[PDB]
């Protein structure tokens, strides 16, 4: 972008700064306030989100909740009171929706689709007119390819 | 034309020339660059680290799949060029 | 005054503050983005019908400043009063204070766990136990409060890693395990076993409104089914018991091959498969469950997206939270049962006095006895208000109070004042509720104080309570080392800075402001992102002007390896008295046996003398004859007298320790290298020629002149530097973890320990990297790494500087990152040039 002639003092003495790594551009800009003079109108970036986990699935004949081995084993081994104080349930208690199975056909079909991009997480919509949907908007705002010519990335 | 003077990333760094880009636990993918060649050019780790940590049932259900995949690959491919090709089947 | 709409009248608060037994006072922390917040908007949310969250964003009810909204993190501890019911049905006051869970605002948690009895430590199902957590762990531990163990994020077991069913009981139960071993290795007592049976852990889910013990779900089976002992049910839902179908008990061998335990049985699978057939079957048999589980919904609701409409099916289906309430009545005491540990620990003067005595029965009416730690500002910024808790008495508005600061001792009556009280508050997140008086075991906001409060406050009565003393200050988890320099730009605008520079210095516990010999004024911190908060709320709020800020450096410490060649003497100017000093280092270990309070000064000689000749094998001569310890009591340095009084006369010499101790606490400070704080020091008293005059043992002879004696025995025994060490602790997916080993090899850095992450495709890195190559390290793993790589430092030791700092042979070129040798030198010189010494200092100075 196109923009929008400082004496020595006793501030800036380079004899008082160690040089032990150079700072970056990046450095001024994810802190805005600790290594700049004179920050007018900068942004607060966002700082994190929590790394989502989630894990593609590969073969629709394997069942929904399995233990794909991409996730580490578990390392293997209480007040438990004793038998002989029997505690019996009612005959009519039973666990909750015994009845259904625990996956079905679309149960990771409908997780995919949960960490899907807008809007195909979505169910219910209003209509866009069709010039205003950007097809290659993801493509150029992602970053540049590896190996990419000069007037590619420019 | 846009001139090469007006480029950016031009970085003496050897942290940010080779920025070390992801590949997402062997099963992501760069949108519309060819799949094939994706899998050409991958680390060639993790499929490492499927074969160590899949079940011994699990090879073989791989190479089933895999069968599977060549099959609906050679039903599709039943697109070849002229050249190789006879005269009652084109 | 106008409030928002809320479940329980106003009136039924204000007359539940009278009874101190039915209030407890909670924190909730944990590590960094676990779910605080959010579980908090849950509770704001179940007590407030006209509160609710957007479809598409978090509320965050609790974070009111523009920096936690655009940051996206929590930054300030954030006070809330609400009423909750129990599974019974009983209503209960609670006091929650919402921490920060990142690490830099440590100090934000200390300053909550002083006016709190209970804390509960939420964890990440997927994660588990990381940095942060392990340290609040020992810091709830070392603070003596109870500690209870909510487990959050259930659904990523189940929407993100679909893992099997006795896999994630594998998974928490792993989880369970070290939150028992972090317990054992730190606390004495045996009867801290954390396990659900004993409703000791909470499961829960903050995204999708989940909350749940055993005993709340059994309440659900038992009001299903009915007929059903639900408090004798939740005894046996953990562990590896069985229900067999045949006799229909609960047994611990198997009945079958494939019999699930109970856990899984009943609990879990149920779980799973709510969210899957609202998830995954939302258009075909979604109907059929939500009629057999008894929910009935509105055809709009049913046509939601994914997200609310399983919000809301969880919402409807485990209603209340009253698990969280029952954890929170079960294991943590009232603030009248709680109290006598609190006074013990706090209160200066021994829970054995007179005051002491009242404090501990939480007395509504006597000696008005209050500790305010926090200090708000409004939204105007000119004034401030005090945060605290009431120990004892009735505070009133308009009532005349004294407040009482850090300094002010009985014998000196110098630290006090007495002011008015303006307003009386109770505090919810976005309003605040006015009341005119505010009884004993609350939390209260007191309006008209803030002048004489710099960091905590005690505030009394001003006829009577003649013998009352402070508390004790804030001890904090870490030591800031960041040395920031600020100037303002405009030279004739410095006494507005000089404003704002003891403003923040009230809203910030841990915050160090300082102005040194050359005039620069000297900003401590603990990070990057704590002194970026800093420099916001600084100008934007406190400033409104230009402040121009330097590079940001590291705190140096002084230090020797060697025992000096020779006897160092020294006389004062009256030239009757001569004092004769050998210094040597501390053994390994010992140092930080005095900052942890393990080795302890007051004590009556016996067992002080008997742990250094029983552990450290010192001579029983040197145990018997230690005199002083550091800067501080706790500082880790130690004073020897190695006079004999066959020797010397001991009956005279002990009538000039009292200046000679003042001499080495005033001279163990600003070292002679770069005028800092000496480290692993101790000092051995040689020859003492002791003058026989009175007059010729004045103090202002000889504290100089051992200050002279002190660092002339530094400066013989080969000095040397030290900087300080953080600990890092990265999470990384499988393959950036070599990336992560790349970068670390040009900041001087070495990885200690690579560890995988039982249940999840991540790893662990800890490693140890100097605090001065430590500047913009997370961004170079965040930008080397994609993003997905992430990682928190925090402080964990000192170590020596390789490299002479006294060699004048070197020559140092300016503008140039110099080598390993170069480093303790061009540290020295360029610290003393800062600082503004002299370009260097001789052998024979002193
Ligand atoms: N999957 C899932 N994500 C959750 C859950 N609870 C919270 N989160 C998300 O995790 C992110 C952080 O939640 P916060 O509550 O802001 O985290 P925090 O603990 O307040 O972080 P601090 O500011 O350190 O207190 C947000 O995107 C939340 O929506 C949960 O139960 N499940
Ligand atoms: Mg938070």
């Amino acid at each position: 972008f196109e923009p929008l002639d400082e004496d020595w003092n006793e501030f800036n003495d380079i004899n008082k700064i160690i040089i032990r790594q150079p700072i970056r551009t990046e450095y001024k800009i994810a802190f805005p306030y600790l290594y700049n003079n004179l920050p007018h109108h900068v942004h607060l970036t966002w700082y994190h989100t929590p790394n989502v986990v989630f894990i593609k699935t590969e073969d629709p004949d394997l069942p929904a909740f399995y233990f794909d081995p991409l996730i580490n084993p578990i390392s293997h081994r209480e007040p438990l009171p004793d038998d002989d104080e029997e505690f019996e349930l009612p005959e009519f208690v039973e666990p909750f929706l015994k009845d259904t199975p625990l996956y079905t056909d679309n149960t990771a079909n409908g997780i995919a689709l949960l960490w899907a991009p807008r809007p195909f997480n979505l169910r219910s919509g209003r209509t866009r007119r069709a010039l205003d949907i950007p097809l290659v908007k993801n493509w150029y705002r992602e970053h540049c390819p590896a190996g990419q010519p000069v007037k590619v990335r420019v | 034309e846009w001139d090469a003077s007006e480029d950016t990333s031009i970085d003496y760094n050897p942290l940010y020339k080779e920025r070390h880009q992801v590949q997402l636990l062997g099963r992501g993918f760069i949108a519309g660059i060819d799949l094939k060649q994706q899998k050409r050019e991958q680390s060639r780790f993790y499929g490492d680290l499927m074969e160590k940590r899949r079940t011994l049932e699990e090879k073989e259900q791989e190479e089933a799949r895999l069968r599977k995949l060549r099959k609906k690959e050679a039903k599709q491919r039943w697109d070849r060029h002229w050249s190789q090709k006879k005269l009652d089947e084109m | 005054q106008t409030l928002p709409v809320t479940v329980y009248e106003m009136d039924f608060l204000a007359d539940l503050m009278d009874n101190s037994e039915l209030i407890r006072n909670v924190t909730l922390c944990g590590h960094l983005h676990h779910g605080k917040t959010c579980f908090v908007d849950c509770l704001i949310e179940q007590t407030h019908p006209e509160i609710r969250k957007r479809y598409d964003q978090d509320l965050c009810y609790t974070d009111i400043l523009f920096t936690e909204q655009e940051r996206g993190v929590g930054i300030k501890s954030t006070p809330v009063t609400v009423v909750l019911p129990d599974t019974k049905g009983k209503s209960y006051l609670f006091n929650i204070m919402d921490t920060p869970g990142h690490v830099n605002f440590s100090d934000e948690v200390t300053a909550g766990l002083r006016i709190s009895d209970g804390v509960v430590l939420f964890i990440d199902a997927a994660e588990g136990v990381m940095l942060n957590t392990e340290r609040l762990i020992k810091h709830a531990v070392q603070e003596r409060l109870a500690v209870t163990v909510c487990i959050n994020k259930i659904d990523r077991l189940i929407l993100e890693l679909k893992l099997p069913p006795t896999d994630a009981y594998y998974k928490l139960r792993h989880i369970v395990d070290e939150v028992n071993g972090l317990i054992s290795m730190y606390s004495t007592d045996e009867n801290l076993i954390l396990s659900p049976l004993l409703g000791n852990v909470c499961f829960s889910s903050s995204q999708y409104s989940i909350c749940f013990t055993l005993g709340s779900f059994a309440k659900i089976y038992a009001d299903t089914f009915g007929d059903i002992n639900y408090q004798e049910f939740a005894k046996r839902l953990w562990g590896d018991i069985y229900f067999n179908p045949k006799t229909r008990k609960f047994t611990k061998k198997a009945p079958t091959s494939s019999s699930q335990r109970s856990f899984v049985e009943f609990i879990l699978e149920p779980l799973y498969k709510i969210l899957a057939q609202v998830v995954g079957d939302v258009d075909t048999s979604l109907p059929r469950t939500l009629d057999e589980l008894g929910i009935h919904l509105t055809k709009e609701e049913l046509k939601l997206n994914i997200r609310p409409l399983l919000r809301l099916v969880c919402k409807k289906f485990f209603g209340e939270f009253t698990g969280f309430v029952d954890m929170c009545v079960q294991h943590i005491p009232s603030p009248k049962v709680g109290a006598k540990p609190k006074i013990e620990h706090t209160y200066t003067g021994g829970v054995d006095s007179d005051l002491g005595e009242a404090m501990s029965d939480c007395d509504p009416d006597g000696p008005l006895m209050c500790h305010t730690t926090k200090m708000y500002s409004t939204d105007d910024g000119v004034q401030f208000h005090a945060f605290g808790r009431v120990l004892s008495g009735t505070i009133h508005a308009g009532q005349p109070v004294k407040v009482l600061g850090e300094n002010y001792t009985l014998e000196d009556e110098e630290d006090s004042q007495i002011c008015t009280v303006g307003r009386l508050w109770i505090s919810v997140a976005r309003y605040h509720i006015e009341v005119n008086r505010v009884p004993a075991g609350n939390w209260v906001l007191i309006e008209g104080v803030d002048q004489p409060i710099v960091k905590t406050a005690t505030i009394t009565e001003p006829r009577g309570n003649e013998e009352a003393q402070i508390f004790r200050p804030l001890k904090f988890n870490t030591t800031s080392v960041i040395k920031i320099a600020v100037e303002p730009v405009n030279p004739s605008e410095l006494p507005k800075m000089l404003d704002g520079l003891r403003k923040v210095n009230k809203s910030y516990p841990s915050l160090t402001t300082k102005v040194e010999e050359s005039g620069e004024h000297v900003i401590l911190g603990t990070g990057e992102l704590y002194l970026d908060c800093v420099m916001h709320d600084l100008r934007k709020m406190y400033s409104e002007i230009d402040i121009k800020v330097a590079d940001p450096v590291v705190t140096f410490c002084e230090t020797v390896v060697e025992t000096s060649s020779l006897k160092c003497f020294a006389e004062t100017p009256n030239k009757k008295n001569k004092i004769t000093m050998i210094a040597e280092p501390l053994e390994k270990g010992l140092a930080e046996d005095i900052e942890n309070e393990v080795v302890q000064i007051t004590w009556n000689r016996k067992k002080l003398g008997e742990f250094f000749q029983t552990k450290y094998d010192w001579d029983l001569l040197a145990a018997r004859s230690i005199w002083a310890f550091g800067p501080d009591a706790t500082g880790p340095n130690i004073l020897v007298d190695d006079t004999l009084p066959s020797e010397v006369d001991k009956a005279l010499l002990g009538s000039v320790k009292d200046s000679i101790v003042q001499g080495f606490q005033w001279g163990t400070r600003e070292g002679p290298l770069c005028d800092e704080l000496i480290r692993n020091v101790k000092f051995k008293i040689l020859d003492a020629v002791v003058a026989q005059e009175p007059l010729h043992r004045g103090g202002g002879q000889i504290i100089p002149t051992a200050r002279r004696v002190v660092y002339s025995a530094f400066l013989m025994a080969t000095p040397r530097l030290m900087e300080p060490y953080y600990f890092v602790e990265v999470q990384a997916p499988a393959d950036c973890v070599s990336a992560v080993y790349t970068v670390l090899a040009r900041r001087r850095g070495h990885v200690t320990q690579d560890a995988p992450i039982p249940g999840s495709p991540l790893y662990t890195i800890k490693a140890f990297i100097p605090a001065i190559d430590s500047f913009g390290f997370e961004t170079d793993l965040r930008t080397h790494t994609q993003g997905q790589a992430f990682s928190l430092s925090v402080f964990h030791h000192w170590q020596i500087v390789p490299g002479d700092p006294l060699d004048k042979s070197i020559v140092i070129r300016p503008l140039e990152p110099q080598p390993a040798p170069h480093l303790a030198r061009e540290f020295m010189i360029k610290t003393r040039r800062r600082k503004g010494l002299s370009e260097d200092v001789s052998i024979s100075k002193f």
